[PDB]
C-alpha cells in the first residue's frame, strides 16, 4: 500500500512532497519519483533507499531536490527547493519491487519499479 | 663510444651525438610472423623500406607550466605516408616500432623528462559514465594529448564532450606515476642526454589485430623535474617525436576504411 | 602411473581424470629470469665499467 | 568396496589446497600460446626494477608531481639533512607506495639487502658533493652529518655520471622482517646530507632538484601471502 | 632455486666504480652489497619459492554473490555474468600484469537461511548451476525449458554437502586473456549518423564468457527460503606476460576510470623519520 | 541523448501486428539487459508489461513480447486489440547509475 499526499499550487517557492508506504516496502525496497508534464511523458526524478539510509538525484535536479526518511512512521519526503512554471506536473512516488534476475554488479539484486501511487499535481501559476 | 649513435632504417636517417644507450623492450627485437604463430591464412604484404621508415610528428612546446604529453601507436602514424595507406587498406596489421624523442637544450638549462613505452596504455574519461570515451578523442592522431594536473568531471549532459582526463600523477589511469618505470622506459636529463630511444616489440594477445580498432602501444612523455633556466620572464624548448614502424606485415585487403572526424 | 617428487622426504601424485585443467598445481619450476626488466639495453653494460649517458 | 576412515578436516573447503576436481569443457581444444614478449615468472623480478620515490610528501605537495622532487640550493654549507627515511619499505608512507612497497604489502616478512639510487636534475655548470648514509637501528637518529658519518655511506660527486647508487647491507637480528612497523623488526634511518655544497655559475639556476628511486637486490626474498591495506571496496 | 652467496670483500681502491651509474638508460645499475661495504662471507639459505607468480596467485577469491529465493511463486532464478572485475581484490592482483593465460578453479559455497517465522519448516534443498555459454539462450523462469540443460554444464549441489568445485580449462579466443584493452569494438566510418558505429572503451567482447544461471531445484515450501552462492575463483597454471603498476585509487567501473579517493598518500615531512 | 528514442505514434488495424522500437545507445540498452516497458492509459499509474528483456510480470497475456537487437529495443504487440490503445513508454538503466525513460509512443487502433 502507497499513499501519496495532496495536490499543490504556488508560483517560485519551494514545495515538500510526501509519500508514506506499508513497513515491510519502506524496511526493505527503494522509492523511486517520477514527474509527468500533460502530454510530454515520464522523467525520473530520484531515488531514496530507507534500508540503507542512501539516496541518488537525476543529473537535470541534483541542485534543486532533496530526499528525506521518517524511520518511526515509514515515510518519505521529496522537498523542491524552488519551482519553475516547466514544473507544472503530476508526479508519482513509486516503489521497486520486482526483481531482476540479473545480478547487479556482483553483489546486489536489481529492483523495477513496479508498484505506483496515486500521485500529486502541482502547478506553478501566478 | 655509446653516446654516439645512428639509426638507418628505409632512406631515413638518425644520428645524435649525445645519446643514452637505447633499450629493446622487455629484450625483444621486432620480427616477422613466424609459421608456428599465424593465425590468418592469406599471404601477408611486407612493404619493406616503403612502410618502415622514420616519421616526424608535429612538435610539442616543453614549459615550466606544462604537464605532459601522451600518443598511441599505430593511430599516431595513420596520416603518415603508405604505412597509413597500407593500415587503413588491411583489416588485420604488425608493427613493431622504433621511437625516438630529440629534446636538446643549452649545459645551462635543468630539467628531466621521463618517456614511457606503455603496452595498452588505457586513459580514465572525464565523466560518471564508465568507458564513455568516443573514437574521435581517443584516437587524436600525431597531435596526441595532454596530461592534466587534476581531474575535472563534465557536467554537461546535453553536449557531453567524451573525452580524456589523464591525471599527471595518477598516469592516467589510476597508478603511480613514479612506478611507472616498471614500463620500458628512458630519461632526457638535459645535463646528459638530448634523446631517448626506445625499440619496441610487437606486444599483443594475439599474433595480428586490427590496427584501426586497437592500439598496442602508448608514448607517455612526463616531466619527472620542471624546465627551468636562469631568465626571469620565461623558457620554452622543442620536443620531437620521430617514429619508424618495423617488421610490418599487413593481412587481409579491402576498400579503405575511412574513420570518423570531430 | 604415479610421479613421486621431493617435498623440499617423497610425495605421490596420480593425476584422475583426462583433461589437463583438472590437475593440481605442481611445486615446481621456480626458475627467473630478471635481465628483460631491469637491463634492457641493446650495448651490454658492465656495472664497474663507465655508463656514459 | 574398500573399507575406509574420514579424517579430521574432511568436507572442508580450504582457500589455499591444491586438490584436482572435475572439468565442465571436457575435451576442449585450448588455444595454443605465443612468445609475447616480457614473461614474468616471480615477483622479485618486479622488485629489482628501480621505482621512484615519492619523498617530499608534505601538505602542499603531497598527491602532486612535486612529491618526486626534493629541492637543493646553491646556499652556504650546513650539517641539517636534506632528507630522512626509515627502512620500513612496507609501511614507511614514502615508501610503501612504491614498487617493491606494493610487492611487500601482499607479504608478511621481507629479507635482503635494498638499492637507493639517486638522479641530480640540475644543469651541467652545477656540481656538487653529498653523503648519502644508513644507520642501522638502535641509537638516535641521525640529525647531523657528523652522527651519520660512523654509519654506512657513501660520498657521491656529482660529475658526468649523474646518478649514484647506496646499497643499504641486510644487517637484521631476525632472518625476516615483520612489514607492519614493529620496533622489534625495525630496520633503521637513512638520510642525505650536503658534503661541501652544490656550486652554481652566473646565468644558472640556484634551485636544482634529485629524484630517488628504490629496487631490490638479487638476495631478496618474501614468505607469506597476505591481502593489502591499500585497495578497498565500499558497499 | 637458491639465492647467491655473498662473497668476502676487501677494501677497494681502483677505476671501477660501480656506485656511479645512470639511470638515463633505464637500466636498473645491477649491484650488491659487495661493491660498496666490506661483506663476509654468508651461505644464503633464503629461497624465492613464495614469490612465484604460481605462489601468488594460488589462493581463492570470492567474485560474485548471488542471491535466489525459494518462494510461493520473489527473486526465484538468478543469473551473473561472469567477471572478476566487481571484487577488488583479485582484480588488484590479475591487474598487475597486461596478459595472462591460467586454468580456472570455480568453488561455490552455499548458504541459505528462513526469512519468516510463522509458516512451517522446510527440506533441504537442491541448487542448480547452470553455465550459459555466450550465445545460449537465458532462462525467463525457473521452470522454463532451458533447465534440461541437454548441452550446457551443470552442477546440481545438495544443501549440507562440501562446496562444489569445478575446473574450467583457458578458455579465452586469444593467446592470452587482455585485462587491458587500448580500443574499441568497432569503428565509426565516415557517413554514418551518430546513432551508429559507437562502441564502448576498453570493452572488446561485451559478453566474452557467459552466465551462470542459478536457481533452486525444489518446489516452494510455505515459508519463503533465501540462498546465497558465493563464487570462489582460484587461478591455476598460471602464465603472465606485461608488469604494470598496481592500482591506487579506488576503482570505478569495469575501465580504469577514477572519480573519489585521488588523494592517496597521507602527509609526512621532508626531514622527519 | 539522454532521453531514450522512442517513435510518436503507432498506428494498426485490430488484428494484425504492431512493433514499437526504443533506440538508444551503447551505454543504457546496448549494455545491460535492464530494459522495461510499461503501459499508460490516461489518468492511470504506469503498469510494467515486460521487466526484463523477453520476460513478462505475471497476469501480462502472451501476446506482449521483446526483444533486443543491440543498442535498441522493441516491443511487439500481436493480434491488435482496443484495450491496448494507450502510451508506452521504454526503460532501461544508464552506467552511471541513473534510469531513463524513453519518450513514449500513443498507440491507435484503427
Ligand atoms: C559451472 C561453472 C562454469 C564456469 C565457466 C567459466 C567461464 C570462463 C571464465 C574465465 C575467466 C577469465 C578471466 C580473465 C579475463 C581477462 O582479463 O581477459
Amino acid at each position: 500500500l502507497v499513499q501519496s499526499g495532496a495536490e499543490l499550487k504556488k508560483p517560485g517557492a519551494s514545495v515538500k512532497f510526501s509519500c508514506q508506504a506499508s513497513g515491510f516496502t519502506f524496511t526493505t525496497y527503494d522509492i523511486h519519483w517520477v514527474r509527468q508534464a500533460p502530454g510530454q511523458g515520464l522523467e525520473w526524478m530520484g531515488m531514496i533507499s530507507p534500508s540503507r539510509d542512501s539516496t541518488i538525484y537525476a543529473q537535470k535536479f541534483q541542485g534543486r531536490v532533496t530526499m528525506t526518511s521518517d524511520t518511526s512512521t515509514s515515510t518519505v519526503y521529496m522537498e523542491l527547493t524552488s519551482l519553475r512554471s516547466e514544473d507544472t506536473a503530476l508526479y508519482y512516488c513509486a516503489t521497486a519491487s520486482r526483481p531482476s534476475a540479473w545480478v547487479f554488479r556482483s553483489l546486489y539484486t536489481y529492483y523495477y519499479m513496479d508498484v505506483w501511487g496515486t500521485g500529486t499535481t502541482v502547478t506553478v501559476s501566478s | 663510444s655509446v653516446r654516439v649513435m645512428q639509426l638507418t632504417l628505409g632512406n631515413s636517417t638518425i644520428t645524435t651525438q649525445e645519446a643514452a644507450n637505447s633499450v629493446v623492450a622487455y629484450g625483444r627485437w621486432p620480427e616477422y610472423i613466424k609459421d608456428s604463430e599465424a593465425n590468418p591464412v592469406d599471404q601477408p604484404t611486407e612493404p619493406d623500406v616503403a612502410a618502415c621508415r622514420f616519421y616526424t610528428l608535429d612538435t610539442v612546446t616543453w614549459r615550466k607550466e606544462s604537464r605532459g604529453w601522451w600518443w598511441k601507436l599505430p593511430d599516431a602514424l595513420k596520416d603518415m605516408g603508405l604505412f597509413g595507406q597500407n593500415m587503413f587498406y588491411h583489416y588485420l596489421g604488425r608493427a613493431g616500432y622504433t621511437v625516438h624523442v630529440q629534446c636538446n637544450a643549452s649545459k645551462f638549462h635543468q630539467g628531466a623528462l621521463g618517456v614511457f613505452a606503455v603496452p595498452e596504455m588505457c586513459l580514465a574519461g572525464d565523466s560518471t559514465t564508465h568507458m564513455f570515451t568516443k573514437y574521435e578523442n581517443a584516437n587524436p592522431g600525431e597531435k596526441g594529448g595532454e596530461f592534466k594536473g587534476s581531474f575535472t568531471l563534465d557536467t554537461n549532459a546535453t553536449n557531453p564532450a567524451r573525452n580524456f582526463c589523464p591525471v599527471d600523477y595518477l598516469f592516467g589511469s589510476g597508478v603511480l606515476a613514479g612506478n611507472a618505470f616498471v614500463y620500458p622506459h628512458q630519461i632526457i636529463n638535459l645535463r646528459t642526454n638530448n634523446c631517448a630511444t626506445l625499440v619496441l616489440p610487437y606486444v599483443n594477445s594475439l599474433s595480428i589485430d586490427s590496427m584501426t580498432k586497437h592500439n598496442n602501444w602508448g608514448i607517455a612523455i612526463l616531466p619527472l623535474a620542471p624546465l627551468d633556466f636562469a631568465t626571469e620572464s620565461s623558457t620554452e624548448i622543442p620536443i620531437t617525436l620521430t617514429i619508424a614502424p618495423m617488421c610490418c606485415e599487413f593481412n587481409g585487403l579491402r576498400n579503405i576504411t575511412v574513420p570518423r572526424t570531430q | 602411473g604415479a610421479q613421486v617428487s621431493s617435498q623440499k622426504i617423497n610425495y605421490t601424485t596420480i593425476n584422475y581424470y583426462r583433461d589437463s585443467a583438472s590437475n593440481a598445481a605442481s611445486k615446481q619450476d621456480f626458475a627467473q629470469d630478471p635481465s628483460k626488466f631491469t637491463e634492457p639495453i641493446k650495448d651490454v653494460l658492465i656495472k664497474t665499467a663507465p655508463t656514459l649517458n | 568396496g574398500l573399507p575406509v576412515l574420514n579424517t579430521p578436516g574432511s568436507n572442508q573447503y580450504l582457500t589455499a589446497d591444491n586438490y584436482q576436481s572435475p572439468c565442465a569443457i571436457p575435451e576442449f581444444d585450448v588455444t595454443p600460446p605465443i612468445d609475447i614478449p616480457g614473461e614474468v615468472r616471480n615477483m622479485m623480478e618486479l622488485a629489482e626494477i628501480d621505482t621512484m620515490i615519492p619523498l617530499n610528501l608534505t601538505n602542499q605537495r603531497k598527491n602532486t608531481m612535486d612529491m618526486y622532487r626534493v629541492e637543493l640550493n646553491d646556499a652556504a654549507h650546513s650539517d641539517t639533512p636534506i632528507l630522512c627515511l626509515s627502512l620500513s619499505p612496507a609501511s614507511d608512507p614514502r615508501l610503501a607506495h612504491t614498487m617493491l612497497g606494493e610487492i611487500l604489502n601482499y607479504y608478511t616478512h621481507w629479507a635482503g639487502s635494498l638499492k637507493f639510487t639517486f638522479l641530480f636534475c640540475g644543469s651541467m655548470m652545477a656540481t656538487g658533493k653529498l653523503l648519502v648514509s644508513y644507520a642501522p637501528p638502535g641509537a638516535e637518529a641521525p640529525k647531523s652529518r657528523k652522527e651519520a658519518m660512523l654509519g654506512t655511506h657513501v660520498i657521491w660527486d656529482i660529475g658526468l655520471q649523474s646518478s649514484c647508487t647506496m646499497v643499504v647491507p641486510w644487517i637484521s637480528n631476525t632472518t625476516y622482517r615483520q612489514t607492519i612497523n614493529d620496533s622489534f623488526t625495525e630496520g633503521g634511518y637513512i638520510s642525505m646530507f650536503y658534503q661541501t655544497r652544490v656550486v652554481v655559475p652566473l646565468s644558472t639556476p640556484r634551485k636544482m632538484d634529485i629524484l630517488g628511486f628504490v629496487s631490490a637486490c638479487n638476495d631478496f626474498s618474501v614468505r607469506l601471502l597476505r591481502d593489502t591495506t591499500h585497495i578497498s571496496q565500499e558497499a | 632455486n637458491n639465492l647467491p652467496d655473498t662473497q668476502s670483500s676487501g677494501p677497494a681502491h681502483s677505476k671501477e666504480t660501480p656506485a656511479l651509474t645512470a639511470v638515463e638508460t633505464g637500466a636498473t645499475n645491477p649491484l650488491v652489497p659487495s661493491d660498496t661495504v666490506q661483506t663476509r662471507h654468508v651461505i644464503q639459505k633464503r629461497t624465492r619459492s613464495e614469490s612465484t607468480v604460481e605462489s601468488f596467485f594460488a589462493r581463492g577469491a570470492c567474485v560474485a554473490i548471488i542471491e535466489v529465493d525459494n518462494d510461493a511463486p520473489s527473486k526465484l532464478f538468478s543469473v551473473w555474468k561472469i567477471t572478476y572485475k566487481d571484487t577488488v581484490q583479485l582484480r588488484r592482483k590479475l591487474e598487475f600484469f597486461t596478459y595472462s593465460r591460467f586454468d580456472m578453479e570455480f568453488t561455490f559455497v552455499v548458504t541459505s537461511n528462513y526469512t519468516d517465522a510463522n509458516n512451517g519448516h522446510a527440506l533441504n534443498q537442491v541448487y542448480q548451476i547452470m553455465y550459459i555459454p555466450p550465445g545460449a539462450p537465458i532462462p525467463g523462469k525457473w521452470n522454463d525449458y532451458t533447465w534440461q540443460t541437454s548441452s550446457n554444464p551443470s552442477v546440481f549441489y545438495t544443501y549440507g554437502a562440501p562446496p562444489a568445485r569445478i575446473s574450467v580449462p583457458y578458455v579465452g579466443i586469444a593467446n592470452a586473456y587482455s585485462h587491458f584493452y587500448d580500443g574499441f569494438a568497432k569503428v565509426p566510418l565516415a557517413g554514418q549518423a551518430s546513432t551508429e558505429g559507437d562502441s564502448l572503451y576498453g570493452a572488446a567482447s561485451l559478453n566474452d564468457f557467459g552466465s551462470l544461471a542459478v536457481r533452486v531445484v525444489n518446489d516452494h515450501n510455505p515459508t519463503k527460503l533465501t540462498s546465497k552462492i558465493r563464487v570462489y575463483m582460484k587461478p591455476k597454471h598460471v602464465r603472465v606476460w606485461c608488469p604494470r603498476p598496481p592500482r591506487a585509487v579506488p576503482y570505478y567501473g569495469p575501465g580504469v576510470d577514477y572519480k573519489d579517493g585521488l588523494a592517496p598518500l597521507p602527509g609526512k615531512g621532508l626531514t622527519t623519520y | 541523448q539522454s532521453a531514450l528514442t522512442q517513435p510518436a505514434s503507432v498506428s494498426g488495424s485490430p488484428g494484425q501486428s504492431i512493433t514499437i522500437s526504443c533506440t538508444g545507445t551503447i551505454t543504457d540498452i546496448g549494455y545491460y539487459n535492464y530494459v522495461s516497458w510499461y503501459q499508460q492509459h490516461p489518468g492511470k499509474a504506469p503498469k510494467l508489461i515486460i521487466f526484463d528483456v523477453t520476460n513478462r510480470p505475471s497476469g501480462v497475456s502472451d501476446r506482449f513480447s521483446g526483444s533486443k537487437s543491440g543498442n535498441t529495443a522493441s516491443l511487439t504487440i500481436s493480434g491488435l486489440q482496443a484495450e491496448d490503445e494507450g502510451d508506452y513508454y521504454c526503460f532501461s538503466h544508464r552506467s552511471n547509475n541513473i534510469r531513463v525513460f524513453g519518450g513514449g509512443t500513443k498507440l491507435t487502433v484503427l
